[PDB]
């Protein structure tokens, strides 16, 4: 159970979510700062 | 078996070519307005 | 039109044409199964590619009999 | 035919730009220079130095022969003073 | 012999192009249509259809 | 050129197609054996 | 050893003989 | 074989003469406008 | 008769002919007819040719065991070299066909006619009052035929080394060329594929952009092509909507808005690129070959550290070492 | 997958597609079922070719 | 009228004839399978599975 | 047999060329 | 007009410009390495 | 690999059914 | 809703349009180009191919490359955090991890880019025939850089990202696959070469059939950016080619679609051929030819000649081109002609 | 305000210099043959 | 099975204008794709399970 | 039966025939060699 | 020579069938009134 390669998978699955997070985090923030019509 | 090599294409062309002729005519007839 | 025995029985199943749910309906819930599916595929892929090793699973012609 | 961004022509012409970039542009250059000249680049990418392709006598190539124990096999190649 | 031959062929060739180019313009310049077909009097439109 | 006034349209009804195809096929079914010999 | 000193001068000479003309403003 | 050479030479001369005497016959004139 | 010759000149120059037989046409049409007829007959029924002059006949005709892909018209013998070899230079046709006689008759007639074909592309443009330079675009594919059929043989000293007239024969010309000249590592060739790739690229670019920005005049179940009539006044596509899209794909100033600046680029790029690739074959016809980076990067001791350029050299050696088996008697291939 | 397919099936029989989606994926237009089906079809194809 | 590559657009909104079409296709694919098998059975040699 | 097939197709293309050039649809202007 | 400074264009430009010169400086130094 | 194109094609023809057969006037582009 | 506000921002008309697609495009596209430019100057191919492949080692713009991973790796994705590299970056570089990096990333970058085409077209309200066209370059990259090595033993036999490293990929396919003799490939060049012709011939045709809309010689200024009349005489162009070539266009809408069809169709055919080369299902030989060539020692075609060239290519290249095989070919076994 | 034509001609030569340095390195660095 | 599907294809061709394909509201031909997918998907998973 | 109102006529112009035939023939000229192999 | 037996009919059917298809359409198009 929980092999080294499996541990690495989580590391890549977690570090990926982070990138998706921070990206959309910044985006949603800056988007709601200017868009007047 | 030990048949003729040209037998196949001879039969094939004997069917298609004249049948093709007919179909060309029928369809061009069918598509005439009124 | 032309009604039929079979046709009438199947009428209800085909009638709710343009019927849609309001707003973003079930979309957010769907986006979760979608994210789960993506990870699911990624797992069985990396398992097949031997990028994700698991003692117990031997991705070879072995482990068979 | 226009958008919010400040027209490049103006910026590349503005004295302020050069006052900034006469510092910034050469800085990066000298930085990249040092990255190589200090031999740091060699270690960051495991690139062999001119005297680190073979061993003194050896004339064989350090070819990686198996995926899983590759990293270990690679380290073993550096061992023989390669 | 290699340098000279290759160099002078490239020049010779491009000059044959230079020729065609400037000779083609001169013929059009003289007769006077080196700047486009006359919208009004379009020559082709005055010739019978070959179809 | 002047549109040649000697031309007429050509016609082949659906039955004639059927009667035709029937003739061609059965002829082929008759002579194929001798074609392969 | 380093005749790059030459090129430099003869290289900036070109734009100079027209830069001075951008100063004295005329005949460009 | 010596004949063929003559024949060809004559033939080639024909077209070549047609070519030279062709552009010579006031070719710039032949055009839509200015001539 | 206003004057026979005057009428003759008027018929030739006439713009009312279905096919404009021009003054260049007077030379073109006969030469092209001789070339094609000889070719067709050769490609089908010609006997094997001793191309390398080593008494080793190579059959390239259909009737002699070839198909479309393998079949070819074999270049004149290497024993002839650059000598002029017309039919009236042979004791018989049998000898003429053996020494690759037809090849010269074809390439000479073709290159001549194909040159006149360019000349005619000017003439008709002149007679029609349109701008020239169309022939200038055709000068690029022509200069390639010239380079491949005439310039390279002149340089190498024999017509036997000119590109054969066939599919597989053309492949042979390339593979051998690469071995002896390393053409892939030559700038002019690289510029060639740049024009050719770019050409196909831009051809698809323009093609797509225009056809995608067509003004609607057709039904939902009707060919979008019918929305155009031959001889229109106004344009059939929104070039301003086209530029709007492509301008946003990359960025505005990297997009064309001038149709004339567009089509010039559309024409300039491939023609110029092919011009260089034509000059490449013509330059390497005098053995000014591509870059030679063999055994360049070496280590601190002196050992040779291989690159991809070296891997290319090995492939090149194989071609060199194996091409024209029995043709060589001496170490260096200098001919 | 069969059971999940049975469950998923019942769902799509009951719950209706969100307005946002119905508009986005141009539902009620059979030529969008094709686009998605084909997408799944060649996906499956690439897999069986690999296995 | 319709281009050759558009002849089947005659079904885009005709559920009846669209089912009839898909029915014919399915028939051909099922037709092939059965008859392709017969071809193999007429040529396959079971004399040696080794 | 093979030679025949190759020449035949070739002859057919040349035949097509003829009809394509001299028996095309006359390109009519404006009123099309 | 009152143009801004830091923009999305500015970001993009720098993602390419900044590494480039850093590389151009690195490569320039390589021209002196030997053996 | 061939069916990929079919996907891209039909996908496009679905989301672009309106602009199919062509487009129509206006002159907006470079201004939000 | 935040979504429509997120949308609003993305789809804003800037200098460099972002859009939803941009969230996928720009990250990958940048890393792909970046990864190449990185390896091109720094990372070596010594431990993977026994090759120098960077400026740092002395390679030039032509000889530089990001070489494929070792044959040992197999079809491994070679993740930085994978069983091979094990989180290590330096090791990752030395195992040719940057190749799968560039490949996979660039692959998604090509997906995003076409999506951009689709997205931008929709907004501007133009037909997506620019996206349909871009499918041909996709198929090629997919077939050559992914499908092909997926059929072989490993990523090692995929084309390495580099100028020279691509030239050997050409010569390899000649020597081993006889790629030039493949009908799908022939259609390929026919499309590209024919497409590069249409590009040339159409541009030149237009520039030289233009109307006069100005009094200057440089007719470039004399163009109306706001549609109106045709800038060039389509009618004159027709009669021209109809008399010099015998055939000529007469429908701009078809002419331009044709310019789309030819090069896109060609690249697609060349893709299929490569897909067949993955399983090594090549068009190497003609059985009728070989059989006669065996019985008859005097039968020689340009086809037989080429195969001999292939044997030479395979024999002399394989040793240093396939290190993992530990090839040893004695001088006496090397196929050679006379003298050379 | 710095005149555009000066900006280009200076950045122009600056490119010729660094690129020319590269061409020199082809006869001296590791990319040599000596 | 092919022969039966053939005959069925013929019937469905001649009797194309079944009411089942007509929407009660608009009185024009229409197919409720979302619900259909659910039905089919249910049958698929049901058959998948059994297999 | 009621005349199905979903049908349209089919069209193929002379050029399309020529363009078609040209495609078929040259493809045959290309693949025939490999068919005979 | 030693070619494929089916090569002939494969080439024959590859030409006729699709060419036949076209001709059928063209002629039926051509024969449409007005
Ligand atoms: C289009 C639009 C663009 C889309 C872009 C999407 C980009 C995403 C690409 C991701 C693809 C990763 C595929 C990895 C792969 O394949 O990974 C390869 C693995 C198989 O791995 C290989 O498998 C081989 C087979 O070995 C077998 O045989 C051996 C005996 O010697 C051993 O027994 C071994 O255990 C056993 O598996 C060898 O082991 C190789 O070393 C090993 O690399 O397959 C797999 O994951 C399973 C295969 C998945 C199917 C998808 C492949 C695509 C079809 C390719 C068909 C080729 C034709
Ligand atoms: C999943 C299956 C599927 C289905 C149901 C459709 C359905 C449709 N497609 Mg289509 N298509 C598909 C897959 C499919 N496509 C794929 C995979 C591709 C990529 C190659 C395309 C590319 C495509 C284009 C480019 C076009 C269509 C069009 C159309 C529409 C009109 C069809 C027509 O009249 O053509 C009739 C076609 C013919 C009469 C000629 C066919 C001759 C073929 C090429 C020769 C081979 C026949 C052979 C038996 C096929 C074997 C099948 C094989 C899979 C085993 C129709 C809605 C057209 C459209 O939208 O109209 C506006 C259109 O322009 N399709
Ligand atoms: C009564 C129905 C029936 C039965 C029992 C069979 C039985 C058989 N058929 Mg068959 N067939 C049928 C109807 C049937 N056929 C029909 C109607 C057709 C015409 C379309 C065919 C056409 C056909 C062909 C062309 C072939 C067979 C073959 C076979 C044999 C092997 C089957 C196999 O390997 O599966 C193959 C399994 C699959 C293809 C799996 C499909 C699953 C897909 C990918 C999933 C679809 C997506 C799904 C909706 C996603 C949601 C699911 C959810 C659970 C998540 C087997 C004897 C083969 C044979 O040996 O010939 C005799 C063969 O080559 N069949
Ligand atoms: C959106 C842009 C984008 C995309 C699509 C990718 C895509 C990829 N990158 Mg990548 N990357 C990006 C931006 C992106 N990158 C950026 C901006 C950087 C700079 C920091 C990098 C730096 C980078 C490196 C250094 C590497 C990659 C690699 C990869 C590849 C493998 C990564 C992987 O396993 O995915 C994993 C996928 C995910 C994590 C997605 C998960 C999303 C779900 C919904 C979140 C769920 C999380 C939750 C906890 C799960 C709970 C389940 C429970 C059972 C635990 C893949 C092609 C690798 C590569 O190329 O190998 C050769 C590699 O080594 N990337
Ligand atoms: C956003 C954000 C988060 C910031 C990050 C930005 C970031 C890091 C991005 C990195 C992106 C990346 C690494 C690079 C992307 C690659 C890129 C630059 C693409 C190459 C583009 C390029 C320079 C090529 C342009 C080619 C060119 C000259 C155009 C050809 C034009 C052509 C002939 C088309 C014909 C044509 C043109 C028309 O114009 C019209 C009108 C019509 C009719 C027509 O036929
Ligand atoms: C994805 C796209 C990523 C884009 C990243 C930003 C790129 C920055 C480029 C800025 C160039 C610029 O704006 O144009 C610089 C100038 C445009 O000049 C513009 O003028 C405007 C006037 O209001 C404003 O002043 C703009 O700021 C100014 O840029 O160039 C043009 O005229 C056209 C340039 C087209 C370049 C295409 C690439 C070809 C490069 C040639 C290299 C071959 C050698
Ligand atoms: C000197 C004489 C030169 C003889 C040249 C012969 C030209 C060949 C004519 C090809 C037929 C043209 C045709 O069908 O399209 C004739 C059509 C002309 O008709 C077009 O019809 C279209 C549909 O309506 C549009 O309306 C166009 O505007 C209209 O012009 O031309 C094209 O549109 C296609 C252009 C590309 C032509 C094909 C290139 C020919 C290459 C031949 C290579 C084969 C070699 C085989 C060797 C063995
Ligand atoms: C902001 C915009 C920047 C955008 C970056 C986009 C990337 C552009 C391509 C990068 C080219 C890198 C070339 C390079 O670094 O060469 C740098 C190399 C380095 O030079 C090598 O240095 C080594 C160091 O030991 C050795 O000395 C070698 O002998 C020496 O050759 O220079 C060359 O010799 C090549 C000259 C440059 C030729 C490049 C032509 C590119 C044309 C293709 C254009 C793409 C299409
Ligand atoms: C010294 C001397 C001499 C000589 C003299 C002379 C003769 C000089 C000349 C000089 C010159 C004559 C120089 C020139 C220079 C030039 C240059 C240096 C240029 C540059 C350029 C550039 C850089 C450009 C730029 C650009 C670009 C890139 C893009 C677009 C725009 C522009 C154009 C701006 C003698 C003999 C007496 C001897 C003694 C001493
Ligand atoms: C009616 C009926 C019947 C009968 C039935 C039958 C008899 C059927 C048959 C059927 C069949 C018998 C079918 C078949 C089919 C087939 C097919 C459908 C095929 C197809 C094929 C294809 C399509 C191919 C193609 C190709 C080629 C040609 C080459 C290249 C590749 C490919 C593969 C693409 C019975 C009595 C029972 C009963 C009831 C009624
Ligand atoms: C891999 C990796 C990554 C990435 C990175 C990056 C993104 C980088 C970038 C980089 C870059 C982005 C770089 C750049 C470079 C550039 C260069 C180096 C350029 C050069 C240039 C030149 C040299 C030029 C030349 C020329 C031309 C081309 C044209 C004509 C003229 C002249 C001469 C000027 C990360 C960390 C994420 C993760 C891990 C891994
Ligand atoms: C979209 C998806 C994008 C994902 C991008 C992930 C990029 C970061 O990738 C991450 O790199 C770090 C180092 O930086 C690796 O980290 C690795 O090296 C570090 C030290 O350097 C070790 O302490 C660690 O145990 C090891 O995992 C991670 O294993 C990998 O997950
Ligand atoms: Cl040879
Ligand atoms: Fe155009």
């Amino acid at each position: 159970t929980i092999t080294p390669s499996l541990k690495g998978f989580f590391i890549g699955l977690l570090s990926g979510a982070v990138v998706l997070g921070l990206t959309f985090a910044v985006l949603i923030a800056i988007s709601q700062i200017d868009k007047v019509q | 078996m030990e048949v003729n090599q040209l037998g196949l294409i001879a039969t094939a062309l004997f069917v298609l070519v004249p049948s093709v002729f007919l179909i060309i005519l029928y369809v061009q007839t069918e598509s005439q307005q009124k | 039109a032309r009604r039929t025995w079979l046709g009438d029985i199947l009428r209800p199943l085909n009638s709710e044409y343009g019927k849609v749910a309001p707003g973003w309906g079930t979309t957010p819930l769907m986006a979760v199964f979608m994210g789960l599916f993506l990870v699911f595929l990624l797992i069985i892929l990396e398992i097949y590619n031997s990028t994700l090793i698991l003692d117990g699973v031997n991705v070879s012609w072995k482990a068979l009999g | 035919g226009t958008t919010g961004e400040r027209p490049f022509s103006d910026i590349i012409t503005s004295v302020r730009y050069w006052v900034i970039h006469s510092i910034t542009i050469p800085a990066l250059f000298i930085a990249g220079w040092l990255f190589v000249s200090t031999g740091l680049a060699y270690d960051v990418f495991g690139t062999p130095r001119p005297d680190s392709y073979y061993a003194q006598e050896q004339r064989s190539i350090p070819l990686v022969t198996d995926r899983f124990e590759a990293k270990q096999q690679v380290e073993t190649f550096l061992e023989q003073l390669k | 012999r290699s340098w000279l031959a290759t160099s002078h062929f490239v020049l010779a060739f491009f000059f044959l192009v230079g020729h065609l180019w400037h000779a083609g313009r001169a013929r059009a310049a003289a007769a006077g249509f080196e700047k486009g077909i006359d919208r009004e009097s379009e020559p082709v439109l005055s010739m019978p259809s070959l179809d | 050129m002047e549109p040649n006034p000697n031309r007429q349209p050509v016609e082949l009804n659906r039955t004639s197609l059927y009667l035709g195809l029937l003739l061609i096929l059965v002829l082929a079914l008759l002579f194929s054996s001798y074609f392969f010999n | 050893i380093a005749q790059l000193t030459m090129i430099a001068m003869i290289g900036i000479a070109g734009p100079m003989i027209i830069f001075l003309l951008a100063v004295r403003r005329g005949n460009l | 074989m010596e004949t063929l050479k003559i024949t060809v030479y004559i033939v080639v001369t024909f077209f070549v003469l047609l070519f030279v005497f062709g552009f010579l016959s006031g070719d710039p004139a032949r055009n839509p406008k200015r001539k | 008769s206003a004057n026979l010759w005057e009428r003759f000149c008027n018929w030739v120059t006439s713009t009312d002919n279905r096919l404009y037989v021009g003054w260049f046409g007077v030379i073109m049409i006969p030469t092209l007819l001789a070339a094609t007829i000889c070719f067709v007959i050769a490609f089908i029924a010609a006997p094997p040719v001793d191309i390398d002059g080593i008494r080793e006949p190579v059959s390239g005709s259909l009737l002699y065991g070839n198909n479309i892909i393998t079949g070819a018209v074999v270049p004149s013998s290497n024993a002839i070299g650059l000598h002029f070899y017309p039919i009236w230079e042979a004791a018989s046709l049998d000898e003429w066909l053996y020494n690759g006689g037809p090849y010269q008759l074809i390439i000479f007639h073709f290159l001549l006619g194909a040159s006149c074909y360019m000349g005619r592309q000017w003439e008709l443009s002149y007679r029609l009052g349109m701008r020239p330079w169309i022939c200038v675009a055709y000068s690029a594919p022509l200069a390639s035929a010239f380079a491949v059929f005439l310039i390279y043989p002149i340089g190498q000293g024999s017509f036997s080394d000119g590109m054969p007239l066939g599919i597989s024969g053309t492949f042979n010309f390339m593979i051998v060329f690469q071995a002896e000249h390393n053409i892939l590592m030559h700038p002019f060739h690289q510029l060639g594929v740049a024009g050719v790739f770019g050409g196909a690229l831009f051809c698809a670019m323009h093609g797509s952009l225009v056809t995608s920005s067509l003004i609607r005049e057709t039904t939902e179940t009707e060919s979008a092509n019918y929305g155009y009539k031959f001889g229109q006044e106004e344009e059939t596509y929104n070039i301003v909507a086209a530029h709007g899209y492509f301008g946003r794909l990359i960025f505005q100033y990297a997009s064309f808005n001038n149709s004339r600046s567009l089509h010039f680029f559309l024409a300039a790029w491939p023609v110029v690129g092919v011009w260089f690739t034509a000059l490449g074959i013509s330059t390497m016809a005098f053995n000014l070959n591509g870059f030679n980076f063999n055994h360049s990067v070496i280590d601190a001791k002196g050992n040779v550290i291989n690159t991809w350029a070296d891997i290319i050299n090995r492939a090149n050696l194989g071609m060199e070492v194996m091409h024209e088996r029995n043709a060589h008697n001496f170490p260096l291939d200098l001919a | 997958a069969g059971i999940v397919g049975i469950i998923a099936g019942l769902f799509h029989i009951l719950v209706r597609p969100p307005q946002r989606l119905y508009k986005a994926l141009r539902m009620g237009n059979i030529e969008t079922v094709l686009s998605s089906s084909i997408a799944a079809v060649f996906f499956a194809a690439f897999v069986v070719a690999g296995t | 009228g319709l281009p050759w590559y558009r002849v089947h657009t005659v079904l885009i909104n005709d559920p009846g004839r669209l089912i009839a079409a898909h029915l014919m296709h399915t028939a051909l694919v099922a037709g092939w399978a059965g008859s392709m098998a017969l071809y193999e059975l007429a040529t396959f040699d079971p004399s040696d599975p080794v | 047999m093979e030679t025949i097939t190759y020449v035949f197709i070739f002859a057919c293309i040349i035949a097509l060329f003829f009809f394509a050039i001299f028996f095309r649809e006359p390109p009519r202007i404006t009123k099309k | 007009v009152s143009y801004p400074i830091f923009t999305v264009r500015w970001v993009a430009v720098h993602t390419l410009a900044v590494p480039t010169i850093f590389f151009l400086g690195a490569i320039a130094a390589m021209q002196f390495i030997q053996r | 690999l061939l069916f990929f194109f079919g996907h891209i094609w039909h996908g496009a023809r679905t989301l672009f059914r309106d602009v199919f057969s062509g487009i129509d006037p206006e002159l907006s582009p470079e201004q939000v | 809703g935040w979504f429509d506000i997120l949308d609003d921002w993305l789809k804003r008309d800037r200098f460099v349009f972002v859009g939803w697609s941009g969230i996928l495009l720009f990250p990958c596209a940048y890393l792909a180009l970046g990864g190449w430019l990185t390896g091109t100057t720094f990372v070596t191919s010594w431990y993977t191919h026994g090759l120098a492949s960077s400026y740092l080692e002395g390679c030039n713009f032509l000889t530089v490359a990001v070489s494929t991973p070792a044959n040992s790796m197999g079809h491994s994705l070679l993740l930085l955090w994978g069983p091979e590299a094990q989180g290590d970056f330096t090791r990752w570089c030395q195992l040719g991890g940057l190749w799968t990096f560039i490949a996979l990333h660039g692959a998604f970058g090509l997906i995003g880019f076409m999506l951009r085409q689709f997205e931008i077209a929709r907004l501007v309200g133009v037909r997506p025939y620019n996206a349909i066209a871009f499918s041909a370059p996709i198929a090629v990259f997919v077939s050559v850089f992914l499908i092909y090595p997926l059929g072989q033993s490993s990523w090692f036999f995929a084309p390495s990202f580099g100028v020279a490293a691509i030239f050997r990929f050409l010569l390899f396919f000649q020597g081993f696959h006889n790629w030039t003799l493949n009908p799908f490939h022939m259609m390929g060049v026919a499309g590209v070469l024919g497409g590069a012709l249409l590009c040339a011939i159409h541009g030149a045709t237009v520039e030289n059939t233009l109307f006069q809309d100005g009094e200057g010689a440089s007719t470039f200024r004399a163009f109306n950016p706001t549609q109106a009349e045709e800038t060039y005489s389509m009618v004159t162009a027709n009669r021209f080619w109809s008399q010099i070539f015998g055939i000529a266009f007469s429908n701009k809408r078809w002419l331009h679609f044709f310019m789309l069809f030819v090069p896109v169709t060609g690249l697609w055919m060349s893709a299929i051929g490569v897909v067949g080369l993955a399983l090594n299902l090549r068009s190497y030989d003609f059985i009728s030819q070989e059989i006669r060539a065996a019985e008859d020692p005097e039968f020689e075609t340009f086809y037989t000649k080429n195969l001999l060239l292939n044997e030479g290519i395979r024999a002399w290249m394989a040793p240093q081109d396939q290190p993992h095989e530990n090839f040893v070919f004695p001088e006496e076994v090397l196929p050679r002609g006379n003298a050379l | 305000r710095i005149p555009l034509w000066i900006v280009a001609t200076v950045a122009g030569m600056g490119v010729i210099v660094i690129v020319g340095l590269f061409f020199y390195g082809a006869y001296a660095g590791l990319g040599s043959s000596l | 099975l092919s022969g039966l599907l053939f005959l069925a294809a013929c019937w469905h061709w001649v009797y194309w204008d079944l009411e089942l394909f007509r929407d009660p509201r608009t009185g024009e031909p229409a197919l409720d794709l979302p619900k259909m997918f659910g039905i089919h998907l249910f049958l698929a998973g049901l058959l998948c399970f059994g297999f």
